[PDB]
RNA sequence: GCCCGGAUAGCUCAGUCGGUAGAGCAGGGGAUUGAAAAUCCCCGUGUCCUUGGUUCGAUUCCGAGUCCGGGCACCA
RNA sequence: AGCUUGACUGCGAGCGUGACGGCGCGAGCAGGUGCGAAAGCAGGUCAUAGUGAUCCGGUGGUUCUGAAUGGAAGGGCCAUC
RNA sequence: UUGAGCCUUGAUGUGUAGGAUAGGUGGGAGGCUUUGAAGUGUGGACGCCAGUCUGCAUGGAGCCGACCUUGAAAUACCACCCUUUAAUGUUUGAUGUUCUAACGUUGACCCGUAAUCCGGGUUGCGGACAGUGUCUGGUGGGUAGUUUGACUGGGGCGGUC
RNA sequence: GUUUAUUAAAAACACAGCACUGUGCAAACACGAAAGUGGACGUAUACGGUGUGACGCCUGCCCGGUGCCGGAAGGUUAAUUGAUGGGGUUAGCGCAAGCGAAGCUCUUGAUCGAAGCCCCGGUAAACGGCGGCCGUAACUAUAACGGUCCUAAGGUAGCGA
RNA sequence: CCAUAGGUUAAUGAGGCGAACCGGGGGAACUGAAACAUCUAAGUACCCCGAGGAAAAGAAAUCAACCGAGAUUCCCCCAG
């Protein structure tokens, strides 16, 4: 599933607003991308597919952080 | 059409203003006639045309 | 293609540099090396439609300190209007039926003046006085029935201004042996001459650079307002 | 971001310095690497005790 | 509604950073061939769409307006 | 043809015509004007067709309202597109 | 490396009368040259090869202005700028190449694992492209929701409102 | 051969063949929000779409409109960026009319800006078009032929109630 | 190489069913507007996930207006 694996963003639904208000379901698809980040306490490529604003997350609070609130909630990586 | 549609100004401080038409054609000169005006309650000079 | 005379004057100004108009007229002084008084002129880019009659900005303006220069007046009136243009100070006055003579070698003069029942005489074979600035007019401020006091503030220090068909406008405002507050104040008398000058359909920025300049000197970015 | 240098690295060398870097030298080969630091202002004093001390 | 361009002889059109506005088609005639063809040349019936401004001078450059061509904008 | 702007503003007893909306006529009254010496006349044109409801907005005027107070925005009213 | 704005710096303008490849308004009868000028002799260069500018240098001590003309007078000098054009710089962008650390790999190899999936690792080849998400313009019966009036000698056509 | 099982078995459909066009592999395309799969465990003598329909003789004229395939000076132009101008609020200054810094906020919308469209050059085995009015060949008639109608060109062969 | 992935074993728990109520993720049409797309139908029908005995919500960055009130929920007015 398209879910960030830490912002825990995910497809949201909506709708087209056209000119003439013209009601129509869509979505909102999450800017994933599958990025392989290096733990300095592991050694190791954790691969995460996170979002743009996921990944900027980890940048502040630090990978090793972001991990640690993923095996917390039985996120397994 | 064609005859277009002005509106005559108060030329005093007020805001009032009366609306007509008039010819740009063959009239292209400003227009300007004393009337009444509810404001000042005086005939005052109005000018302003098309 | 300039000298070293104006080359040491061009390192007393920054091109780069909005000056104020209390520290333009100091450093105008020093601008101003020439063997001779040298005038103060100001021009300023009229952000106007120079080709556009309404919006022309043209009229008279009188000095506070005058232009610190004679300027030699010649009349042409009519009738009684001949004693008080006299009597009023002007150098030549000749009447209406000797208009042709002053074209022979009569021709001496800075400034033209004449009443409004006079100007069908003087206005054919203006090809002279028009293109040289000196036929009279309306606007300018040099037709009217008191010629008595135009001549006057002419004497006084009244100067002219008139945007070209480019968009600018220059005149001058004084000489540079002025001193600096004098300048200031000349200065400042006609900057705000323009923006009460300025057309009703005159859009963005009325004063868009202005900037000083003497004779034989540079020229300076000063702030008018 | 800022963060701070480790090694000497190019065009913004001095062995430890703050410098504006993009986000995208920073996290990619900078620090994924070791070369740079985020000044994560716990970090930024750390090392400035390497500087006195 | 905004913006650019066009409107030139009777018709189809070229043209200029501001000034005698030309070509082609058609018609009359001329030149040329011994002659009929062809070919070439001469001859023009314009407020350069309309109203102003600058200028000694506007088809030009600028402003407004009209018709037309292209696009976009266009919720009482 | 001369002089000019009554093609003016606030009302209008009463009356005509329509299911209604609406439309039409109206002497006269108050204020302020034009013409004539004056008496008077003028609320467009000999009269009858020359037309566009509402909602939604723009512009000018008016402190009427002003979601705590003092303003403002907005809205309402009059004129108008 | 370069297309355009911007700011200084330098060029730059062949209606006609004419000493002559006059930009328009202004100041302006003198500044300029011994801080070494005209006038000759070359290079570079603009260009309607008409003519002119300039570094260097020869030389060495002048060159000018209503001038009588021109609608409008100075390479006599100096300003605010335009037309045109060139070179630094500044600013906003554009183009292509190189590199590798993300990313792609339906190349090879190893292990999980006697397994054509998958995952990790190594290496090679690409490479901040491709692709994807959001926004946006165009395109879009492939698809979906509907409209396409009423009077009317039945309706349609025509006409009418 | 196939087809409307159950009123049409036919000139319809299919058909080998031929032609145009798309496709360089993780192909185009198609089923799917995605993964994945089919296409193909194939590689241009392949595959998909379209058209025609053994064979024999052949397959003309026309590029304006509508599409497709390219190029391109200039013009217009989205998102975004937010230059100026105006307005509200108010410390202060005004004895009062009024104006009004900083900050905040509302509003107005220069500049930056690729496609696209127009423009220009091709393509008709692409969708389609291949007609009107006159003059003429010295018996009639007709029209080899010559203009025009400005819509792109105006019927070759063959055939023909 | 270390370290992990992985493999094995053991303990505990979970899986399913169920009439309604509840929270959340999805989310129409018919119909009405006498047509019809804005709008309405409706955040209803239905699909799916999870939990309890109630669920959900809940102890103010809420209202009020210069006087105060003082979590949430439910009912009656305010008011069609």
């Amino acid at each position: 599933s398209r879910v960030c694996q830490v912002t825990g963003k995910r497809p949201v639904t909506g709708n087209n607003r056209s000119h003439a208000l013209n009601a129509t379901k869509r979505r909102f698809l999450p800017n994933l991308h599958s990025h392989r980040f290096w733990v300095e306490s592991e050694k190791r490529f954790v691969t995460l597919r996170v979002s743009a604003k996921g990944m900027r997350v980890i940048d502040k609070k630090g990978i090793d952080t972001v991990l640690a609130e993923l095996r917390a909630r039985g996120e397994k990586y | 059409g064609i005859r277009e549609k002005i509106k005559l100004v108060s030329s005093a401080g007020t805001g009032h203003f009366y609306t007509t038409t008039k010819n740009k054609r063959t009239k292209p000169e400003k227009l300007e006639l004393k009337k009444f005006d509810p404001v000042v309650r005086q005939h005052v000079i109005y000018k302003e045309a098309k | 293609k300039l000298t070293k005379r104006m080359r040491v004057i061009r390192e007393k100004v920054d091109a780069t540099k909005q000056y104020d108009i209390n520290e333009a007229i100091a450093l105008l002084k020093e601008l101003a090396t020439a063997k001779f008084v040298e005038s103060v002129d100001v021009a300023v880019n009229l952000g106007i439609d120079a080709r556009k009659s309404d919006q022309n900005v043209r009229g008279a303006t009188v000095l506070p300190h005058g232009t610190g220069r004679s300027v030699r007046v010649a009349v042409f009136t009519q009738g009684a209007n001949a004693e008080a243009a006299k009597a009023a100070g002007a150098e030549l006055v000749g009447m209406e039926d000797l208009a042709d003579q002053i074209k022979k070698g009569e021709m001496n003069f800075d400034v033209v003046i004449a009443s409004p029942d006079a100007m069908r005489v003087v206005g054919q074979l203006g090809q002279v006085l028009g293109p040289r600035g000196l036929m009279p007019n309306p606007k300018v401020g040099t037709v009217t029935p008191n010629v008595a006091e135009a001549v006057k503030n002419a004497k006084a220090g009244q100067v002219r201004y008139r945007n070209d068909k480019n968009g600018i406008i220059h005149t001058t405002i004084g000489k540079v042996d002025f001193d600096a507050d004098k300048l200031k104040e000349n200065l400042e008398a006609l900057l705000v001459a323009l923006k009460k000058a300025k057309p009703t359909q005159a859009k963005g920025v009325y004063i868009k650079k202005v900037s000083i300049s003497t004779t034989m000197g540079a020229g300076v970015a000063v702030d008018q307002a | 971001m800022q963060v701070i240098l480790l090694d000497k690295v190019a065009n913004l060398g001095s062995l430890g310095d703050q410098v504006n870097v993009k986000a995208g030298y920073a996290r990619n080969f900078l620090v994924p690497q070791g070369k740079a630091v985020p000044a994560t202002k716990k970090n930024i004093e750390f090392f400035e005790a390497r500087r006195a001390e």
